[PDB]
RNA sequence: AAGGAACUUUGCAAUCUCACCCCGUAACUUCGGAAGAAGGGGUCCCCACGCUUCGCGUGGGGCGCAGUGAAUAGGCCCAG
RNA sequence: AUUCCUUGUCGGGUAAGUUCCGACCUGCACGAAAGGCGUAACGAUCUGGGCGCUGUCUCAACGAGGGACUCGGUGAAAUU
RNA sequence: GAUGUCGGCUCGUCGCAUCCUGGGGCUGAAGAAGGUCCCAAGGGUUGGGCUGUUCGCCCAUUAAAGCGGCACGCGAGCUGGGUUCAGAACGUCGUGAGACAGUUCGGUCUCUAUCCGCUACGGGCGCAGGAGAAUUGAGGGGAGUUGCUCCUAGUACGAGAGGACCGGAGUGAACGGACCGCUGGUCUCCCUGCUGUCGUACCAACGGCACAUGCAGGGUAGCUAUGUCCGGAACGGAUAACCGCUGAAAGCAUCUAAGCGGGAAGCCAGCCCCAAGAUGAGUUCUCCCACUGUUUAUCAGGUAAGACUCCCGGAAGACCACCGGGUUAAGAGGCCAGGCGUGCACGCAUAGCAAUGUGUUCAGCGGACUGGUGCUCAUCAGUCGAGGUCUUGACCA
């Protein structure tokens, strides 16, 4: 029992592995009303805004 | 795999116990904040207990006892919005994700009649 | 669905009461005697099977003995048997009727019901002593 | 995976009903005598298992129901397909006075 | 060489004759010509049928150019069928004859990953005799120092299903053509609602 | 499901048993015991009657698959 | 709990018994307060057999819950 | 400054000195059943009793119950019965402490895989434009077992008893794949019954707790094997032992020295599965087309065809991927109808001293099933995506 690593892992290797830990930016769009920014389908978050009017203020 | 529900990670009974909390809570006030998982499995059970309280006769309102158990809130479904409801062919609710929390990362949302 | 370690009751005069599997063999019933084995291997003997037992209970006074080994062919399963119609039949016991190496039974009468399927594996004999043949 | 506009159940149904056959309103707890015919080589006899019903089961061409007979000191419970041919006839005997709709429990008596 | 398109619908009894036969009840819907592909053109004889309907708001350009092509209006699924004919376009009418062994393709229910036991038969492990945390696993993998690696192909947990599987040899029970159904005796591999290809027999039995 | 120790070094493990009342109970013995040996029955609701009450006996009636109706709750034996 | 030869030999039980029991005596290498041979009863002792019951097994299924997986938060270790 | 050691379990795979099964010479081969030898490693090689066993003996079968290798394969895979720690006892040895490869009872087997290797699944780029689809199969993997009965035929053979090759038919066992219609299992809140208690003011009716379903009885869809369907081949091409044709050296003879044919469960092909990262990157059908940028800005921008992001789902699934729908809309939920499960609701009435019975009531209730329906959410929107290098040759106006 008990597993270890044999070698230490190169700085290049654990960099190679890091390759995908990019992350992924927010597609965002600008409300059609009160204009900052928002998520599709959700409520904009500064007026507060979904056609008419949801969260508060 | 067909199969149908959420576990969210409980016991049958707490299962159960939530559906109920959260099924009185909305009755309780026309739109509560929730999250998104919570919501889209409390529509059709709350949907449903609508569905039973448009009876009216006391069968659904004892029916609708079991599952929700303050008088005020079944009194409030039975008398005040199963009779709203009257003309439409169910849909009585709808869902709204407003988006991300702090705490744990979670897009949280509104659900509400 | 009968294996070795699997007790049934017996289903005539013979003198054995109880009878324990033992082998299973998938012989028939053909020409001569008996057939020798359908392979080496099956695993499960249902109604119309012919399998080798021990005798474990037995009369005092009959022809079988207790412990006596002795094939024996298979006459009510509990298991369940799927006729081509979709019937199904199923007994509440397990039971087996002790033979010769001709098939033909040792005892005098059969007691009990017998699966018609008797009749499909040739055993004349055993299906004719038999007071129902279901 | 093919995506068609089709009424699964009409088409199933359709088939299924050429093969469909309804006998009298027995229910579980009734004693019933169904008159099979059996075929024993070239001949056609006629037997007759009789016995309380235990359980229906099923539908359409599926449907079923279970018989349970004593015979000869032995236990015997059959199962016919509402539409086999080996199945002639069936007809109510008594009527029971039953609470479940399986039965079960009168596996031991 | 026959071959046609259509969809897994149930299965369920029938009786020919005295005896309960299980079917399978398959949709071979009408499939359109669509391409013929021959030597000159593309190398190799077949041809390349279409099953299921698709509205024009769903069609690719090229895909309607593709159809339009041979003029036959537009399908969600093309497949091609080595060496085949007749004209016009394809139903299971004539295609098929009663009492024809024919070859079910489709793509079986798929199960995720699965464990040894389930996937390729494993006897697993003691579920008592001091067995600890070792009752479900696959024992060893290998040998010793010889050869000191896992042989190539050597069966462990993995995505079993989704596969294609192809029974052959079932049996042409019933076909009621113009409701494009033929029952079938067995088992087809998918499920409901699924894509199955009917062919001829691949052997001559 | 069917089978029931075919498992295995070994029934290891897990099940069966399970409270109270009545019936009943072996070899053997230092006559204390072994012994809860073994084994069988009963158990809930209503009603009337009797009796020493919280209760129980007796009779008849009632309901369910099932009445220590859920929880606590001995598996037994033979022989070294 | 003592036997090397050893699965001693016969009987028992078992379909089949290197184990267990009884008998035998050829005790490699029992034996009388380092006690000898018995002994009812007592044992989370050890050994063999039975009844019952069982996923221990043929042969594994389905289900549940807690992890494992995914996202946000904090973020070790032996080893090299 | 550690290469864990017997046996079992689990998992395989190799050799052939072949246990079976296939082909063949010889036979002290009539037939049938054998013996031995040669070719043959495709597949197959059972369950039990005793022992820690390996082995071996026994029970009962079988086509057969093959022998070995892989650190006497496999303890970062499990066991831990054998053996070799400390305890204790017997026998024996020793004056003793102690001892024995004698026996006996007891006795801790280490949550995290870094690299190679392996099974699965993505991301990247590549394949001389950007895209959607359909594909050839270089090459690779799986599969490859057998009995029994019947006909031939009571024929060949045989004094007889008996009893065939060959060819044809039929039915199983094990194993494999798929499947869930059937027969069953399960189905953690789909339906009902039940008990103690706490609650909803009380009655009535209900909820919690008694498991992480309080117990019980059923139980759809899913998912399952013990359930069902199908499979191993047929034909062909090269061969092994072996059988021959023609035929010299060697006037005869010889299967060979030139040549030629017949010949196995084996080889190659045919079956099923993967497969162009087959960087040697393949073929076909189709769609978009020839845009913009003071080389102070010789590589980018806005784009087309087309995708992705995001939402709602899925018989797809760890994640990713895959399929569907996304208002021109039936994608999921709801709602309606139906199916199916449970089995006769609540309330009221009646009978009854009551428990409770009966009627209303084939009722009531409702997870996954089948369809319909614009009641709900799939709003709005963003991101990305061509302009096609050169060389030679052929045809063309
Ligand atoms: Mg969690
Ligand atoms: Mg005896
Ligand atoms: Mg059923
Ligand atoms: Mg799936
Ligand atoms: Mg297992
Ligand atoms: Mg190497
Ligand atoms: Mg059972
Ligand atoms: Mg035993
Ligand atoms: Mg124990
Ligand atoms: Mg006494
Ligand atoms: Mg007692
Ligand atoms: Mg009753
Ligand atoms: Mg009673
Ligand atoms: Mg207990
Ligand atoms: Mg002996
Ligand atoms: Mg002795
Ligand atoms: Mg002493
Ligand atoms: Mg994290
Ligand atoms: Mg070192
Ligand atoms: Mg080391
Ligand atoms: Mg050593
Ligand atoms: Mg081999
Ligand atoms: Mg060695
Ligand atoms: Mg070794
Ligand atoms: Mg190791
Ligand atoms: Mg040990
Ligand atoms: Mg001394
Ligand atoms: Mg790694
Ligand atoms: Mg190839
Ligand atoms: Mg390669
Ligand atoms: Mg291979
Ligand atoms: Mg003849
Ligand atoms: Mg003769
Ligand atoms: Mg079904
Ligand atoms: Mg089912
Ligand atoms: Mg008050
Ligand atoms: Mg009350
Ligand atoms: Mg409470
Ligand atoms: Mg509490
Ligand atoms: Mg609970
Ligand atoms: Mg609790
Ligand atoms: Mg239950
Ligand atoms: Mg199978
Ligand atoms: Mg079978
Ligand atoms: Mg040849
Ligand atoms: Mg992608
Ligand atoms: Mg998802
Ligand atoms: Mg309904
Ligand atoms: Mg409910
Ligand atoms: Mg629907």
């Amino acid at each position: 029992k008990h597993p270890v690593p044999k070698k230490k892992t190169s700085k290049s290797k654990r960099d190679m592995r890091r390759s995908h830990h990019a992350l992924t930016a927010p597609n965002l769009t600008e409300c059609p009303q009160c204009h900052g920014k928002k998520l599709s389908h959700h409520i904009c978050p500064n007026c507060g805004y979904y056609d008419g009017r949801q969260v508060l203020a | 795999h067909g199969k149908a529900g959420r576990k969210l990670n409980r016991n049958s009974s707490a299962r159960v116990a939530l559906a109920r909390a959260q099924a009185t809570a909305l009755l309780r006030e026309g739109r509560i904040q929730t999250t998104l998982t919570k919501a889209k499995e409390l529509r059709p059970f709350v949907e449903q207990l609508i569905t039973t309280a448009k009876g009216g006769d006391l069968h659904s309102r004892r029916l609708v006892a079991q599952d929700i158990h303050d008088k005020d809130v079944v009194r409030k479904v039975m008398d005040e919005v199963a009779p709203k409801y009257a003309e439409r062919p169910g849909g009585y609710t709808r869902i709204l994700r407003v988006g991300t929390r702090r705490g744990d990362g979670v897009t949280m949302a509104l659900i509400e009649l | 669905m009968i294996m070795p370690q699997s007790r049934l009751d017996v289903a005539d005069n013979s003198g054995a009461r109880e009878i324990m599997c033992i082998r299973v063999l998938n012989s028939g019933i053909g020409g001569k005697g008996l057939t020798t084995g359908g392979g080496g291997n099956k695993r499960y003997a249902h109604v119309g099977d012919i399998i080798v037992a021990s005798v474990k209970d037995a009369a005092p006074r009959g022809a079988v003995k207790a412990g006596d080994v002795v094939k024996a062919v298979v006459v009510r399963t509990s298991h369940a048997i799927k006729r081509a119609d979709g019937s199904t039949i199923r007994f509440d016991r397990n039971a087996a009727v002790i033979i010769n190496n001709q098939g033909e039974p040792r005892g005098t009468r059969v007691f009990g019901p017998v699966a018609r399927e008797l009749r499909d594996r040739r055993f004349m004999k055993i299906v004719s002593l038999a007071p129902e043949v279901l | 995976q093919t995506h068609i506009k089709i009424n699964r159940g009409e088409l199933l149904r359709g088939i299924e009903q050429d093969h469909t056959r309804q006998l009298p309103d027995f229910r579980p707890g009734d004693t019933v005598r169904v008159d099979t015919k059996v075929r024993e080589g070239n001949r056609t006899r006629s037997q007759a298992f009789e016995g309380v019903v235990i359980a229906i089961n099923g539908s359409g061409s599926r449907k079923s129901f279970t018989v349970r007979k004593i015979s000869f000191g032995e236990g015997v419970e059959r199962v016919f397909p509402f539409a086999s041919p080996l199945v002639n006839q069936v007809t109510i005997v008594e009527r029971g006075k039953v609470r479940r709709a399986k039965l079960y429990y009168g596996k031991a008596a | 060489m026959k071959g046609i398109l259509g969809t897994k619908i149930g299965m369920t009894q029938i009786w020919k004759n005295d005896r309960a036969i299980p079917v399978t009840v398959v949709l071979a819907g009408p499939c359109p010509i669509v391409q013929r592909k021959t030597a000159q053109t593309d190398g190799y004889e077949a041809v390349q049928i279409g099953y299921a309907p698709k509205a024009e708001r769903k069609v690719n350009k090229p895909m309607q150019g593709h159809f339009a092509k041979a003029g036959v209006a537009p399908t969600r699924i093309l497949r091609e069928f080595r060496g085949f004919a007749p004209d016009g376009d394809s139903v299971n009418v004539d295609i098929f004859a009663e009492g024809e062994k024919i070859d079910a393709t489709g793509t079986s229910k798929g199960k995720g990953t699965q464990g040894v036991m389930k996937r390729w038969n494993f006897a697993g492990g003691p579920a008592s005799h001091g067995s600890k945390k070792w009752h479900r696993r696959p024992g060893s993998i290998g040998q010793r120092k010889t050869p000191g690696r896992v042989y190539k192909g050597k069966r462990m947990a993995g995505h079993m299903g989704m596969e294609r599987v192809t029974v052959q040899n079932l049996e042409v029970v019933e076909i009621r053509a113009g409701e494009n159904l033929i029952l079938v005796k067995g088992a087809i591999p998918g499920a409901n609602g699924g894509l199955v290809v009917l062919r001829s027999a691949a052997k001559a039995s």
